[PDB]
């Protein structure tokens, strides 16, 4: 029965499309709340802000010019 | 009987057809379009039983027309396992198909890893899609492929557009090149995101000359996140003059001999 087989092919296609749309909606609302997180942010209290708004990254990638003082400012001034 | 087998399988869609029986005689079939007819007739009746033929039709396959017809039937998400099988080839068609799978998929992480492993495509259109793909991460990868395309100053410029929340700095880091960060960072100072401008300048500190820094510090009469950078200036300069005095001592002492 070619007709019923085509019907079942369309059925499988629709059953696949509905789960596709469902998963698109799911990841979409996931990205919505993730963007709300991307929208929940600003742009001692001065140190609280140098941490909050744009916090630097004290990594081991300081190979540029041997900048050490970042070691101190993190505890002397910045984020202190 | 092999030709007879494919006939008696395909000849009677009404009463005499069978999905599985075809997986054996394929070994001696010269042409490849016969397997295309097989998979097409399967899609016509039993699209769920394709995966088998996909597993078996792996070595001898003209994947070009395969993925073409899969796009025609638009069972690309159904032929997806075959796509996982053949994507290791880094071919234009398979790469673009997976990229569309990611676009409609709204996926970026696996999309990231894929466009890292495979590259047989352009950056322009991909940037177009990702920049408008609803996620700071999507447009972030749109920008990433700019250096992926080896054209900077537009990516970090896009960070300047929207991703300002330390992400502007996030790509100021990778910008890694001079004669931009001066004016970009000054414009950055125009708005009072300077709060962390010590980092905003350090993220590309390699080739900064502090003289303009002192100038602009004077221009706004601004010292915060510069007083630290001032300590930087003098301490690097401290070390510099120190090693200089050292080397000089060495030279003048060795001059005697």
């Amino acid at each position: 029965t070619e007709q019923e087989w085509r019907e079942k092919a369309k059925k499988d296609l629709e059953e696949w499309n509905q789960r596709q749309s469902e998963q698109v909606e799911k990841n979409k609302i996931n990205n919505r709340i993730a963007d709300k997180a991307f929208y929940q942010q600003p742009d001692g209290t001065e140190w609280e802000k140098v941490a909050q708004l744009c916090d630097f990254n004290p990594k081991s990638s300081k190979q540029c010019k041997d900048v050490s003082r970042l070691r101190s400012v993190l505890m002397s001034l910045k984020q202190t | 009987e092999y030709d007879n087998a494919i006939i008696t399988m395909m000849n009677h869609p009404t009463d005499a057809w069978k999905e599985g029986q075809f997986k054996d005689i394929i070994t001696k079939v010269a042409n490849v379009e016969l397997y295309y007819r097989a998979i097409q007739f399967y899609l016509e009746f039993k699209p769920l039983l394709l995966n088998d033929l996909l597993m078996v039709l792996s070595p001898r396959l003209d994947h070009t027309r395969a993925v073409n017809y899969f796009s025609k039937v638009k069972q690309l998400p159904l032929v997806k396992p075959y796509l996982r099988s053949v994507q290791n080839h880094n071919n234009k068609s398979v790469n673009e198909s997976l990229n569309n799978l990611f676009i409609t998929e709204e996926d970026y992480q696996a999309l990231r890893t894929s466009i890292d492993a495979y590259d047989n495509f352009d950056n322009i259109s991909l940037a177009q899609r990702l920049e408008k793909h609803e996620l700071i991460e999507f447009r972030r990868i749109a920008a990433y492929l700019f250096k992926g395309n080896n054209r900077w100053k537009q990516s970090v410029e896009l960070c300047k557009k929207d991703s300002l929340y330390k992400d502007a700095m996030q790509y100021a880091s990778e910008s890694k090149d001079t004669e931009l960060a001066e004016e970009l960072l000054q414009w950055f100072l125009q708005e009072e995101k300077r709060e962390c401008f010590g980092a905003c300048l350090f993220t590309c500190y390699d080739l900064l000359r502090p003289d303009v820094v002192l100038e602009t510090a004077w221009r706004h009469n601004i010292m915060d996140f510069a007083m630290p950078y001032f300590i930087q200036v003098m301490k690097e300069y401290l070390t510099k003059v120190d090693k200089l005095d050292a080397s000089e001592s060495l030279r003048k002492e060795e001059e005697q001999a």
